[PDB]
């Protein structure tokens, strides 16, 4: 009944001792890329698989 | 993360944050107004059409998907109302996931989990992957590139089908050599699968139909927590599996899941997974952040970026929390690696976010959704950052009352489910 909230003030726990190094973010400061040119995607790129739900439900 | 900006779909493009965007990846689709809600994330309210080709068409397949709960109506997300509802409710559940320590954590993750800089052919040279930014269109007619970590989007046909895809290399295996790669979520914060708590095994006619209702919450946490492994590349090969034999449809006698989704889950499913294998998998991604920081102590130039050589190697130094000796030299630290892996795989799962919402939530993936309903959460009186469907103060705010669709039902309509699957 309220041991969820020990769990919850357990796992705050493991993620103030990752705040120091996972606490900001990065690569903020000013920079810029170049342009990507679009080229003829023929054939361009293709995906990687993503997870569908609970996945492969077979007869 | 918190977005901080007022965004409506009608707000003119600036180039900037409100833009007309592409992505260099996927063909040569027609350019869809995006919007840029934090650092690294963007957000698209529009059908999914543009990521698969094969995937156009919004309306039912001729072979009905074999699966508990699917949803169609090829008008959804269509009108500007609508996709101004849409950038609202996914805004909304972008901070009632930052409305907690785990949320807030998992979003500076995704943040810092920039793909890496391996695209060039010239094993010494830093240079961008292509398929990890998409194309800024401006007001003046012109266009710039820029890199992204997430993208959110809308359904492709089956409308409660989330996932989380990205575009492949041809050779390296991004989501699982360690690089990352941009990823891009299926998502809509308009609907909700409906399911029923577990048999209590004693005296309970299976005649229900799934009267509590998941949290949109904790559907896009999971979908969140699959883009933080896929951007650290760290994600379990999707031919690792489990085989679970089940009863309950006619026709059907098993169910696969892949290890990525048990890890993804958490608590008890999670356990499905072997000691010897979950050692395997962390000194396997452990190898791979060693190559990394390798592939880093050899980089000698980088082209592509008006930032500096040594910069971009920080970046990445920063990314996967490398060791940098007095020389200049990155190594991977065996106790951080474990303790960033762990966080990554164990204390990010949509278990946790259940504690830390306190939500009514399927306790396994065996027990499978009965339902799919229609939601608004943009309204307070319906839904909050803070409490979700279970407002505070009111009947709603004890045993779960607010996703219990029987006594908050103002809050949803049920809808048709297109299920070929007749339950035993
Ligand atoms: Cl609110
Ligand atoms: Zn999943």
């Amino acid at each position: 009944m309220d041991e969820n909230l020990e769990q919850v003030s357990g796992i705050i726990g493991n993620l103030r001792h990752m705040a120091l190094d996972m606490g900001n973010e990065i690569d903020t400061q000013n920079r810029q890329i170049d342009r990507i040119m679009e080229k003829a995607d023929s054939n361009k790129t293709r995906i990687d698989e993503a997870n569908q739900r609970a996945t492969k439900m077979l007869g | 993360p918190f977005v901080n900006k007022q965004f409506n779909y009608k707000d003119p493009v600036n180039g900037v944050d409100i833009a007309y965007i592409k992505i260099p990846n996927a063909g040569q689709m027609q350019p869809v107004k995006a919007f840029k809600i934090h650092n690294k994330i963007w957000v698209i309210p529009e059908r999914d059409t543009f990521t698969n080709p094969e995937e156009g068409d919004l309306n039912p397949p001729p072979e009905a998907k074999q699966v508990p709960v699917s949803y169609y109506d090829s008008t959804y997300l269509s009108t500007d109302n609508e996709k101004d509802n849409y950038l609202k409710g996914v805004t909304k559940l972008f901070e009632r996931i930052y409305s907690t320590d785990l949320g807030r954590m998992l979003l500076t993750s995704i943040v810092r989990g920039i793909p890496f800089w391996g695209g060039s052919t010239i094993d010494t040279e830093l240079k961008v992957i292509d398929t990890n930014c998409i194309n800024v269109i401006q007001p003046d007619g012109s266009y710039r590139s820029e890199e992204l970590n997430l993208v959110i989007i809308g359904p492709s046909a089956d409308i409660i089908q989330f996932e989380c895809k990205s575009f492949g290399h041809e050779v390296l295996n991004l989501t699982r050599n360690g690089y990352g790669s941009t990823q891009y979520i299926r998502f809509s914060p308009d609907f909700t699968f409906g399911f029923e708590e577990s048999l209590e095994v004693d005296t309970n006619p299976l005649l229900g139909a799934g009267k509590f209702a998941t949290d949109p919450a904790v559907t896009l946490a999971h979908q969140l927590i699959h883009a933080g492994h896929r951007l650290y590349g760290i994600a379990i090969n999707p031919n690792r599996v489990f085989k679970v034999n089940t009863n309950a449809y006619y026709e059907m006698s098993g169910l696969e899941v892949s290890f990525e989704e048990l890890r993804t889950f958490g608590g008890h499913d999670a356990k499905f997974i072997d000691s010897l294998q979950e050692n395997e998998f962390r000194l396997y991604y452990y190898n791979k952040f060693k190559d990394i920081a390798s592939t880093l102590n050899k980089a000698k130039s980088i082209v592509g970026t008006t930032a500096s050589l040594q910069y971009m190697k920080n970046v990445f130094k920063e990314k996967y929390l490398l060791s940098e000796d007095t020389s200049g030299k990155f190594s991977v630290d065996k106790l951080k690696f474990d303790k960033l892996y762990k966080m990554l795989t164990e204390i990010y799962t949509e278990d946790n976010f259940v504690k830390f919402f306190k939500v009514l939530n399927r306790k396994t993936f065996l027990n499978f959704d009965k339902a799919v309903f229609k939601i608004n959460i943009v309204p307070k009186v319906n839904y909050t950052i803070y409490d979700g469907f279970n407002l505070r103060n009111t009947n709603l705010a004890a045993n779960f009352n607010g996703q219990n669709t029987e006594i908050n039902n103002m809050n949803f309509t049920k809808l048709k489910n297109f299920t070929p699957l007749v339950p035993r």
